[PDB]
């Protein structure tokens, strides 16, 4: 049939999906005013995307650095951490990833759609978050390897550092699974860790 | 050990900062 | 991979639970333990969505019973699930 194949499709599909999910999470958790968001269609369902260049550039730079590590399946978890005014983690949206095309590639599209839908309504299964919140992103690699750090430093003005306990530690976290998908080429789950009392 | 955990050095614009509509 | 008495597919696992919970009256400890084993296997196999749905489904059925035996069966099951989540994921399942 065809010989033209990207080979790095899965990583790009994941990166693209992660961007949409991050935008949606920021919307439903009200980390930013609904004003900067514009309704859109992704995976054939409605999503909310930011139109703010500063924010968009931050999210894009972040995932671009991640991409290379995804291409080699060195990433165990990608986490969106919602922080309150005191800069303490209050919520964590965890994407636990495991990487074991054509129509089958659209198959994952259908599978990823379930995660988007779950995020859209997670507002219900979670407790309201504090006022002045912001966020950060954490990348848990499968193994502590210098190669991972090498690969991630792909943008001069956007460096990465090793996280600190104060960046990840959350008080009495409660688990809230949202979606688990299983299949060849991609096994992943999304769950939220929520501080017991906000 | 948090030896396998990486994060961006830079912080994203705060919701407050965003309040300054520059589009 | 994880299964409850041979049942793998979620729907099969669930129907197995309803049948058991709504028709026995005096559940055997061996079967209660089998359920604990299944739940801990779900944790190990990284299928937290299935764990959440099953805990929620058993909770509905085991508590909506005047029969305290099921009330206690559920507490025991959740209890051993939480202890394992706390050490593996570092958190406990939110149940409400």
């Amino acid at each position: 049939t065809q010989d033209l194949n990207f080979g790095q499709v899965v990583a790009d599909v994941l990166c693209e999906f992660l961007e949409v999910a991050v935008h949606l999470i920021l919307y439903v958790r009200e980390v930013y005013p609904v004003g900067i968001f514009q309704k859109r269609k992704k995976y054939n369902v409605p999503v909310q995307m930011s139109c703010h260049p500063e924010l968009n550039q931050y999210i894009q730079d972040t995932l671009h650095c991640v991409k290379p590590l995804l291409e080699k399946n060195d990433v165990e978890k990608v986490v969106v951490v919602i922080l309150d005014k005191e800069h303490r983690p209050v919520e964590k949206f965890v994407f636990e990833i495991t990487q074991p095309s054509d129509s089958l590639l659209s198959h994952v599209e259908q599978l990823l759609r379930a995660f988007i839908l779950k995020i859209s309504v997670c507002d219900a299964v979670l407790d309201h978050n504090p006022p002045g919140c912001t966020f950060t992103v954490l990348v848990h690699t499968r193994e502590a390897a210098t190669r991972n750090m090498e690969k991630i430093q792909v943008i001069k003005d956007f460096p990465w550092i090793l996280a600190d306990e104060q960046d990840v530690h959350m008080h009495d976290p409660r688990l809230i699974p949202l979606k688990t998908m299983t299949s060849d080429i991609l096994k992943m789950q999304l769950y939220v860790e929520e501080r017991a009392h906000k | 050990r948090t030896a396998n955990i990486l994060k961006p050095l830079m912080s994203p614009p705060s919701r407050e900062e965003i309040m300054a509509t520059l589009l | 991979a994880p299964n409850l008495a041979g049942a793998v597919e979620f729907n099969d696992v669930k129907t197995l639970l309803r049948e058991w919970i709504t028709t026995i009256s005096d559940p055997m400890e061996e079967d209660i333990l089998q359920v604990v084993k299944y739940c801990t296997d779900l944790i190990e196999e990284k299928d937290l969505e299935k764990l959440d749905l099953v805990i929620k489904y058993m909770k509905r059925l085991m508590q909506q019973s005047v029969e305290s035996v099921w009330n206690m069966a559920f507490d025991f099951i959740l209890d051993n699930v939480q202890v394992v989540l706390q050490q593996t994921y570092g958190s406990t399942l939110k149940v409400t």
